[PDB]
């Protein structure tokens, strides 16, 4: 038959006996109305995941099975709402009023369902949009340490993608609730929150529902994917969900691995990120895209849970402490951050403007190394050591202050092309900004034709703008 | 030039003296964290295997 | 029948069967009442806590005292509840232990007066509130480089004998005489002495009638020692909501909650993880401090003291609640042995009330640029550690001359040392901590020795300083 | 005699056979259900054998989803082991591990050959050990570490090094001259980059002379262990039957190596060394030892290798190092540093660097070199604590040319016209000795250091410096 009940209960893991008929991944009822999945199936035990409150559950009480699969509600309803990993909400405002539902299981968009990436996803950050850049249908890792601006460049990104027709999903994972819900109300402030769902799994919740979060949240955007409008995913720490797998798997007594992680972190991980994907012209050409994000120890790119991750993404931003600190923000290390995609996701213009910065200024970096150790040096390693000083201060920008794609183009062409040399290095923020309003005041025709045509103009012309305002400037 | 060819020598060698005290002192700070990192390494890897095996 | 027995003891744990049908539920509380019946068995009280339901009518419960001299076949009652705790106005100026009994031999609280339970679920996202103004110690580093959130959570870090107590100790001198408002003095894990030294300071100030105090200490077995700190929350619950008061929620040690779950899990049956700590670490630790919130109905501010097993912070129980705390400072052993009082690591510890909005444009251009000086310094650091400083030129040598300068003016001369070095305590209110360190930064005190610039408070006050000196 | 499922532990499945007609190990069982009723999914699983246990019951590992499996369903016994089409069919054409075409092209028919993908390795009797050497363009590999035709081939390196780049490379240049069948396994591999091949052999025109299986990183474990011996049979066939030469490509066959792993400890096997199953060097010798060009025909073998946890001295890799033929070693400093290919000269080794199979000129040049490199190594602590200054003439000439040296083993591929702008270039072998000598008798190092990054000539680096206005 399908009812059963439950002999063990202890720590969110529950043993039941009976329940015959049951599926792996099932749903599973509780008398007081917690719900549970079966993940485990041996000859006299079915093994139960509670995703609830426990502590009414007793020893002999019934436990009876749904027949659904597990299952994510899904709708246009749930834009601007913030909702459990199961399909609750929590903000308040009453029910999400959901229409349908998805599998949390669903199989990856499989080769030749899928296409490459050609349209940009224009963060307003100087050096992601320059050095690493991003496109619709990639996959890209924050990585660093404590306090080093990983949620801020994930809320930055979201804040700079009003006009275009895009959806977002915010899943927080172990995050403490306060600071939830100071991300909604920063969202809510920049107007942010019109288009964009939040997901919540706090720090009180047993660890199957930190567990199931992410998967909730990609089952949620796959639908909106798979109707033709773009998507994008944040994740706030995966490396919390792998604590919270492990957590679970220990309870359910299988065997440790690597430090205490079971085998089955790569195929968690991949299940999850493998959903992310660019589809054809026959899907209808959708896209997913995915930012997970990982804390490491001793800021340290070297580690099992890191170099899992670095395998299965389409890049890398590793921000570091001591460059945090030494007053570069945002703090990117030009060496260890990597897109894999990098070229096709760019705008003609910032191509042919900006396409090697990246080598550029890991050589800068190395050789700055070897000159702390060198006294004299020649004339050309004296002119590359003031370009590269030149460039890291370019790529600074504080929080909160976004820059259209446009304007960055212009500042990187000074700074490729050799203007930026007589300005002092201490200048070169200050000139920035006042190059911004002399082009919005005057320079309405260079900005209009890269509007108009994803291309550079005519060189005399810029030249000429560029060589005007450099008589114009005030120098220290 | 005298005294300043003969106070140069001494100088460079004092400060030779000082500097290789320094590093070899530093020898031994540092070979007693490659110690204590190398025990604690052989003391994780037979606990994450007798964790296992305690299991199955 | 509901009463149980008694079937197996294993140190802090104890097995005991019901009747088929009538278990308890998970958090739920049991009596041992025993007389002795013959000369060699001895009499006993004892309660007991569920933890698991173990199959074949069977309940795994961890015990709140000693379970030496118990006998399987001994009968153990149900309470029917989890462990209640008095509360109201009568909690005010008494000394409790965990299981709500008074211990500071001035009466027993009146039977009829309201219990609360211990375990109760955290407080919802509609009901929180987000909100920042800074909290003031007159603490030089705090009030710089990492201010403390009235309504947050405030962390203090540290190893074995590094001044996590002596800090606290002058934290709650200033606030809680400026306050106005309920403190709960709550110790997990603490010496015993320190416990009686803090109640005649109490006593003797006069501040013991807004303040109530629980105590579990090294001595106790390892169950009291976690539910200690439930007990004085549950307390401090009601303050904030019930009686709307404002309210302070001090914590003596807040690893020892992780550390005694630690002893006890082997024994339950559960299997390890990472350096020998439990399969439940980060679940426990959360469950605890969500509850300690701001609300709409009134605030909490927590200081808490975290110890860190060695001086190695990658341990998996500090790691954890890093990612819970507002505001932190970490205590390095390096600094306190070379003399520096407060020893808090400029770099590592952070707050989120450091936003030029919050603190204002010269605060935070003060406190990013000495930040700046002190990172160069800790690279410049690996090679004076071999030539010395004759290998470095130019910016080098001024950085350097300026970080040792920066390094000594962050320490302090504490009211509470004075138990320890004979001078007079010093209170450096906020404007005047960043003129200082703006003066040190532009090079207008270059000539003054380095040795004038330690244990003092104002800039005023190195300057006579060095002039007692005349070098 | 049918089955019943009795346990379900993820990955791994139990099923009781109680007739006592037992399957045996490597043998191939189908699971085919249709719903009864509503609630039920239906169901189409492959299984293999692993062990015998004891109660009439048989473990297997699942090569798809055990979601909505439900104990008491019926399993029915092929009695053979995976059978995988073999012949003129698998050429320009797609296919999962059970060789069925994943493409949109069409279907096979029912008629076909198929073969067994478990068989015993070649013999001493007749195998066959003679040396040629394999051009490829490639300046480090070309001097320091020469691919030999018909041995296998390594590329070992960590999480983001250039292993991929350099496999894109090779098959620009050695697939279209080297006549003959291609086949590429891609175990464990992202499916951004099946895509992105698949178009790229669609575009030249090598996909006549290809068959494809791949398994991306998605699978359960099962298929992708399972995926390096279905491209196997294929190459396998090709080289004994029809007698032409053959390439192989394996995309991560570490990730083989780790599924053992997952599925160990449910199979119920105690642990060994970092996490890894009792039985690593007996399954890396299975696989590896049938990948051999034999006196029927040849085998290029050549496959990327990943390095666990940035640890070369991690037991998958060790285990590794013992089967190949030549080896790179990728390094993620060099990496950091924008020297592109990032390849270890010290490290890298091939069995082809001998004075008679390369000649005397080639090896006196490289092991100098290798003697440059060595000494700029040990030179670096001296001068990273003392400074540069402090030292001699002959030291100083050290640096000035090993500077040099690794920035000119850099190159400009036309797999990195995507990521640095710049077209590409192909060196032939002389031209790469001419050079390399040129720099170690200092006639050239007169022009400034960083003219000698991403060039393919020697001849390219003097006009790269007439731009800088040297
Ligand atoms: N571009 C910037 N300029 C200046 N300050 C910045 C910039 N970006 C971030 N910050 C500051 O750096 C810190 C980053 O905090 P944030 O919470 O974003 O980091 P985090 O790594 O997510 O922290 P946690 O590890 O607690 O999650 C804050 O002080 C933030 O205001
Ligand atoms: N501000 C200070 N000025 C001078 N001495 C201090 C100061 N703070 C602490 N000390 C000295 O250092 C020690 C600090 O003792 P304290 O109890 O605060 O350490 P602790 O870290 O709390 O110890 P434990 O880790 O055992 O709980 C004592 O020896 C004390 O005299
Ligand atoms: N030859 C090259 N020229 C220029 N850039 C390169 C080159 N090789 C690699 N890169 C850069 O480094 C990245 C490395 O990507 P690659 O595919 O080689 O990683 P990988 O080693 O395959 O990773 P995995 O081991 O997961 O497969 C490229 O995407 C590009 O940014
Ligand atoms: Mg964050
Ligand atoms: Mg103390
Ligand atoms: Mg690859």
């Amino acid at each position: 038959s399908d009812v059963g009940t439950v002999i063990q209960v202890g720590d969110g893991i529950a043993r039941a006996h009976g329940l015959d008929n049951v599926m792996s991944g099932e749903l599973v009822e509780f008398a007081n109305g917690v719900m549970g999945m079966a993940l485990n199936l041996e000859e006299n035990n079915v093994g139960i995941v509670i995703l609830g409150p426990y502590t009414g559950i007793k020893e002999g009480d019934e436990v009876r099975r749904t027949g659904r699969i597990m299952e994510v509600p899904v709708g246009e309803a749930l834009i601007g709402r913030v909702v459990n990993p199961l399909g609750q909400p929590v903000d308040g405002l009453g029910p999400v009023e959901t229409t349908e539902t998805r599998p949390i299981e669903s199989r990856a968009p499989g080769v030749m369902d899928r296409r490459s990436v050609h349209e940009p996803l224009q963060t307003g950050i100087k050096a992601i949009d320059a050095l690493v850049p991003i496109g619709r249908g990639q996959r890209e890792l924050i990585i660093g340490d404590r306090q080093t601006g990983k949620t801020s460049v994930a809320i930055d990104t979201i804040i700079n993608q009003k006009d275009q027709n895009m959806i977002s999903i915010y899943v927080a994972i172990g995050q403490k609730e306060s600071t939830v819900r100071t991300v909604v109300e920063t969202l809510r402030k920049h107007g942010a929150l019109d288009y964009t769902i939040v997901v919540t799994a706090s720090a009180s919740q047993p660890a199957p529902l930190l567990f199931l979060a992410p998967y909730a949240g990609v089952a949620m955007g796959e639908y909106f994917m798979y109707k033709g409008k773009h998507v994008l995913v944040v994740y706030d720490d995966l490396s919390k969900q792998a604590a919270a797998y492990r957590e679970l798997s220990l309870l359910l007594r299988r065997p440790p691995g690597r430090e205490a992680y079971p085998g089955d972190i790569f195929y968690l991980h991949s299940r999850l990120l493998e959903r992310a994907a660019k589809l054809s012209d026959a899907k209808g050409g959708g896209s997913l895209t995915a930012l997970p994000f990982v804390e490491t120890q001793a800021g340290d790119i070297s580690a099992y849970i890191p170099t899992n991750v670095i395998s299965i993404t389409d890049g890398q931003i590793f921000l570091q402490s001591d460059l945090f600190f030494s007053g570069v923000r945002p703090a990117i290390n030009a060496g260890l951050s990597v897109s894999r995609v990098g070229g096709a996701a760019q705008i003609k213009a910032m191509k042919k403007v900006a396409g090697t910065l990246r080598l550029d200024l890991a050589a800068y970096r190395e050789l700055e190394a070897f000159a702390q150790f060198g006294s004299d040096l020649d004339k050309a390693t004296q002119a590359k050591l003031a370009r590269g000083a030149r460039t890291v201060e370019v790529l600074k920008q504080d929080l909160h202050q976004p820059i259209p794609v446009e304007k960055q183009v212009l500042i990187i062409y000074a700074l490729t092309r050799g203007f930026l040399d007589d300005i002092p290095v201490e200048d070169v923020r200050r000139f920035e900004k006042e190059f911004y309003l002399f082009l919005d005041q005057n320079g309405q025709h260079l900005l209009e034709h890269i509007r108009t045509t994803k291309d550079l103009p005519n060189e005399d012309d810029l030249n000429k703008a560029i060589e005007a305002f450099k008589k114009t400037f005030v120098v220290s | 030039l005298l005294d300043a060819k003969a106070s140069e020598h001494a100088a460079r060698m004092t400060a030779m003296k000082n500097a290789t005290d320094n590093a070899n002192e530093l020898i031994r700070t540092l070979t007693l964290s490659y110690n204590r990192a190398r025990q604690a390494a052989i003391t994780q890897e037979i606990t994450e295997i007798v964790a296992g095996a305690n299991a199955l | 029948m509901t009463r149980g027995r008694v079937i197996q003891v294993m140190g802090p744990v104890v097995d005991v069967k019901f009747e088929n049908g009538h278990l308890p539920a998970i958090y739920n509380a049991l009596k041992i009442q025993h007389k002795a019946r013959n000369e060699n068995e001895v009499d006993i009280d004892l309660t007991l806590e569920v933890a698991l339901h173990l199959g074949d009518d069977t309940v795994r419960t961890i015990a709140m005292a000693s379970t030496d001299g118990l006998i399987r076949g001994m009968e153990v009652i149900d309470t029917g509840a989890p462990i209640s705790v008095p509360v109201g106005e009568v909690t005010l100026g008494r000394v409790f232990n965990v299981l709500g009994e008074p211990i500071d031999l001035e009466g027993d609280i009146p039977a009829d007066a309201r219990r609360d339970p211990i375990h109760r679920p955290a407080p919802k996202f509609e009901e929180l509130a987000t909100e920042v103004e800074i909290l003031e110690t007159g603490i030089k580093v705090v009030d710089l480089l990492a201010p403390y959130i009235k309504g947050g959570k405030i962390g203090l870090f540290g190893g074995a004998g590094v001044g996590k107590t002596v800090l606290i100790q002058e934290l709650i001198h200033n606030i809680a005489q400026e306050h106005g408002g309920i403190s709960v003095f709550a110790g997990v894990g603490d010496r015993t002495r320190e416990g009686n030294d803090l109640y005649h300071e109490m006593k003797d100030s006069g501040v013991i009638s807004k303040t109530a105090m629980v105590f579990g200490q090294m001595n106790e077995p390892p169950g009291a020692r976690m539910r200690v700190a439930l007990t004085g929350l549950t307390m401090a619950e009601y303050f904030r909501d019930e009686q709307g008061q404002d309210v302070l929620l001090f914590i003596d040690n807040i690893f020892r909650f992780t550390q005694a779950g630690s002893e006890v899990s082997a024994l339950l049956g559960r299997m390890p993880s990472a350096v020998g700590y439990q399969p439940t670490l980060a679940t426990e630790m959360g469950q605890l401090q969500e509850r300690i919130t701001s609300t709409a109905k009134g605030s909490i501010t927590s200081i808490q003291a975290i110890y860190v097993p060695a001086d190695d912070y990658t341990d998996p129980a500090p790691a954890t609640t890093f990612s819970h705390l507002d505001a932190t400072t970490n205590l390095e052993r390096k600094l306190a042995e070379m003399g520096i009082y407060p020893a808090v690591d400029p770099l590592a510890s952070t707050s989120r009330a450091l936003a030029p909005e919050i603190v204002g444009e010269e605060h935070y251009q003060v406190a990013r640029k000495v930040q700046q000086t002190l990172q160069r310094y800790k690279e410049l650091q690996d090679i004076i550690a071999i030539l010395g400083m004759d290998e470095l030129s130019d910016e080098d040598k001024l950085v350097v001359h300026r970080a040792r300068r920066i390094q000594f003016f962050l320490s302090q001369n504490f009211h509470v040392a004075e138990q320890f070095t004979g001078q007079p305590g010093s209170y450096v209110p906020v404007k005047e901590t960043v003129r200082g360190f703006k003066e040190i930064l532009e090079g207008k005190y270059d000539h003054l020795p380095e040795d004038a610039f330690r244990l003092v408070g104002r800039i005023e006050e190195v300057v006579e300083k060095a002039k007692a000196m005349g070098v």
